[PDB]
């Protein structure tokens, strides 16, 4: 019975220009088992309108999932991705960094 | 009408090649079958083919061409015991319904090295009151037709098998009940050759 | 050059919460074209690429049936393997299956595969020759004897060498614009001095298809990988891909560091330098 | 196109 | 056919009678189907089952009935027999998910004849005809023909028996029984068969030839208040003898 901690990357589809339309991605990958809780956050509040990809795996059988929402970056609004899994002892908040 | 088959009947002599055509319409078909069915019994499986190209098994050879959607069956060195109707069958998966064609009837006619056609009258010693005309030992080209009046019942061309020499022969039987008739009048509609024996 | 068509299947059991979750996904190279999820609305194989929508009602009926058959073997497989390893009824377990085929630049058959996992590790896999099986353990050996008697290998070999490559080719010409595109990376480099003594150079590669890319660091020709962070290649979400790679550089020496980019949309490979 | 003959483990 | 078996071989029913055709299978298959086969329609699917417990309808399910409590048996009930159910019926078997072998195998078939009224059932009249006054003195061979006549339905099995033992060794039986008056659906049938041997085996008077016809009709169970003898499942036979000329 294998368990693998997810790798979380929070990022944008296009380079973030302030006040322009874009997509905010949270790609979780390299995890096992598939039971994962993933939420996108704007200023701490949960974003309802989040799409996600269909569940697939890599050559090592580990799962990957893209979760994504339509957004418009400003200077003050803070974005984060919230990930829960069995490997994590408490849930993981990963803040969006725009030059990452 | 998903599986289109050769109409029929197909007639080949013994030792020849009978080729059978089959055309299917579901592009995603994956497994392909030929079934042999003798008259009065169950369809019996003889050839399965799973991928593009030729597969050989004894006297049977089956091709598959998925690009033009085509199954074939070739019968090399044809026995008279290949006289059956042959079903083309096609499926997509484990759970898919099998798609059958109508079937093509194949008739294998035997070799007669030299025939002499002959019509014979038979009786016995019973209380049954009818004459039987046996038309036998004849050419494999010769047909049998059975629509004259509502009295004379004529059968079909059947092939007997003597395992003493090789002496196979064609035969046909015609009769009637409560009416007098000769044996040179029941096959009067059928075209018989110039050297047929009539009771001396 | 080479292309591939792979199908991915995941089945996870739900102890005391009914039937298993089943998800099936199909790819041609790095583009998803079909999906089934046991938890979705439609209960059918659904399209995921524009060029596959032109398949008619018989295709979807057929793929719905077959994907449900898969799902059914998996439903039983979870109960079978639970028995096989004497595991309790109280836990959730996972089955993974992946099969598919590779073709060359000539589009003719190159390679075929079918592997199977249980709880995230190997269980059974079809060998290179498409005739034999590798069993991962004493349990898996039972599955292997059963699959010899079931003639699985034979039917997989007919599929992988025939139907898998016949359909890949159909897909590859139906999605000419999509699948035979090759997207060059957009490249730039950033500088972020985190302290007064050291600096971090970050090479970027953005907007590329297919996902196979290679990003290497170097100091004056020789391949530096000691002070090096490289993220997993990630999807942008528009069909293209992204990847960055970094170095922790003793600052003032940024000129004698080069970043090397390999991708099949690039004619010659790219060197990058900061000044 | 999917494989047509999946078998139980 | 070592796998797929079906009971019965032959059946006559009248309009509205119930019967069940047993089908069994040996090879641990999940996918079983019922087919009917008819001259203009080919093979048509009645009902089918892809696992134990479960069943579903084909293209012609009307008036038929089906269950699958076990993986071995797939019985087809007919509840009220109708004259349009007159057909050959085939049980068929396919592995489904327990094996990757694609092939579907068939049972040997049940010939079913549904008539308007039970008075139409008739046993055959069998007569053997002795070889010709010319044939022995022309071809050095002797053809015994047999007539089986005036039977309904076409549910027969012909065999020739010389000296007590069954021969197949020189026989052409007709493939199908032909109609006597081809205008009726109550119409009865005739079937012919030929046995050929040499001159030095027909002329031997120790030799006893017999054309044997097995008829499949009523059972000793059906109601019968008729003038005629009751046309049960029976064998009618006729004989000819070795004769020197």
């Amino acid at each position: 019975m294998i368990q693998r901690t997810p790798k979380i990357q929070v990022y944008s589809r296009h380079p973030a220009e302030n006040g322009k339309s874009n997509f905010l991605n949270c790609y979780v990958s390299g995890f096992h088992p598939s039971d994962i809780e993933v939420d996108l956050l704007k200023n701490g509040e949960r974003i309802e309108k989040v799409e996600h990809s269909d569940l697939s795996f890599s050559k090592d059988w580990s799962f990957y999932l893209l979760y994504y929402t339509e957004f418009t970056p400003t200077e003050k609004d803070e974005y984060a991705c919230r990930v829960n899994h069995v490997t994590l002892s408490q849930p993981k908040i990963v803040k969006w960094d725009r030059d990452m | 009408k998903e599986v289109e088959q050769n109409s029929g009947p197909l007639s080949v002599p013994e030792g020849a090649i009978a080729s059978l055509n089959c055309t299917y319409s579901d592009r995603g078909s994956q497994s392909f079958f030929w079934y042999r069915q003798y008259s009065g019994k169950s369809p019996e499986l003889i050839m399965s083919i799973y991928s593009n190209g030729d597969k050989e098994d004894g006297r049977f050879t089956a091709q598959l061409n998925k690009a033009s959607q085509y199954v074939s069956l070739l019968i090399r060195d044809s026995q008279p015991s290949d006289s059956a109707t042959y079903l083309c069958a096609v499926t997509t998966d484990s759970w898919g319904k099998l798609q059958f064609g109508a079937g093509t009837q194949v008739v294998v006619t035997p070799d007669i090295q030299n025939p002499d056609p002959a019509v014979y009258q038979l009786r016995d010693s019973k209380s049954s009151d009818k004459s039987v005309c046996l038309f036998t030992d004849f050419d494999s080209q010769t047909n049998v037709s059975q629509s004259k009046d509502s009295d004379v019942y004529i059968t079909d061309k059947t092939v007997l098998d003597m395992r003493s020499m090789d002496f196979k022969s064609n035969s046909a039987v015609a009769w009637s009940n409560k009416s007098d008739f000769a044996c040179a009048n029941a096959f009067n509609n059928s075209i018989i050759p110039e050297d047929t024996f009539f009771p001396s | 050059g080479s292309h591939s068509m792979r199908y991915f299947f995941t089945s996870v059991s739900r102890p005391g919460r009914g039937e298993p979750r089943f998800i099936a996904v199909g790819y041609v190279d790095d583009t998803q074209f079909v999906r089934f999820d046991s938890d979705a609305a439609s209960q059918r194989m659904e399209p995921r690429a524009p060029w596959i929508e032109q398949e008619g009602p018989e295709y979807w009926d057929g793929e719905t049936r077959k994907v449900k058959a898969h799902s059914q073997t998996h439903r039983v497989d979870l109960g079978t393997l639970r028995g096989y390893y004497n595991q309790s009824e109280a836990g959730s377990h996972t089955v993974q299956r992946m099969y598919g085929c590779d073709v060359g630049s000539d589009w003719r058959f190159l390679r075929g595969y079918h592997q199977y996992a249980y709880d995230g590790k190997d269980y059974i896999a079809l060998k290179e020759d498409l005739r034999s099986w590798t069993a991962a353990d004493m349990a898996a050996q039972t599955t292997k004897h059963k699959w010899e008697a079931a003639h699985v290998a034979e039917q997989l070999r007919a599929y992988l060498e025939g139907t898998c490559v016949e359909w890949l080719r159909r897909y590859l010409e139906n999605g000419k614009e999509t699948l035979q595109r090759t997207d060059a990376p957009k490249t730039h480099m950033t500088h972020h001095a985190v302290s007064d003594h050291e600096a971090t150079l970050r090479c970027w590669a953005l907007s590329f298809y297919p996902a196979e890319i290679t990003l290497t660091w170097q100091r004056d020709g020789e391949d530096q990988t000691q002070d090096t962070e490289l993220v997993e290649t990630r999807p942008a979400g528009d069909g293209t891909f992204q990847k960055w790679a970094a170095v922790v550089v003793p600052s003032g020496q940024e000129q004698r560091y080069t970043c090397h980019v390999q991708h099949e949309g690039l004619p010659k490979p790219l060197t990058l330098r900061w000044e | 196109l999917l494989f047509g003959y999946p078998v139980y483990v | 056919n070592a796998g797929v078996t079906q009971t019965p071989k032959f059946q006559v029913l009248k309009t509205g009678q119930s019967m069940t055709l047993q089908c069994a299978q040996d090879m641990n298959h999940e996918y079983m189907s019922w087919y009917r086969q008819d001259p203009g329609m080919g093979l048509r699917l009645i009902h089918y089952s892809v696992g134990a417990g479960i069943t579903d309808q084909g293209e012609v399910p009307n008036g038929y009935n089906v269950s699958r409590s076990t993986t071995e048996d797939f019985p087809l009930r007919l509840l009220s027999a109708a004259p349009s159910q007159t057909s050959v019926y085939f049980c068929a078997s396919r592995p489904g998910l327990m094996s990757a072998q694609p092939e579907q195998y068939f049972g040997p078939g049940t010939r079913l004849t549904v008539t308007e009224d039970l008075k139409n059932v008739f046993p055959p009249e069998v007569a053997v005809f002795e070889p010709s006054e010319a044939e022995i003195s022309h071809t050095q061979k002797a053809t015994l023909v047999c007539l089986a006549t005036g039977f309904y339905p076409d549910h027969v099995e012909l065999s020739w028996w010389v000296n007590g033992k069954e021969v197949h060794s020189g026989v052409s039986t007709d493939p199908q029984p032909l109609k006597e008056q081809p205008a009726l659906n109550d119409s009865r049938y005739a079937l012919s068969s030929r046995l050929r041997v040499s001159a030095t085996f027909w002329q031997d008077p120790r030799n006893h030839f017999r054309c044997q016809v097995q008829f499949y009709g009523l059972s000793e169970n059906d109601e019968w208040t008729q003038d005629r003898a009751k046309p049960v499942t029976q064998i009618v036979s006729a004989e000819a003898w070795g004769r020197a000329d």
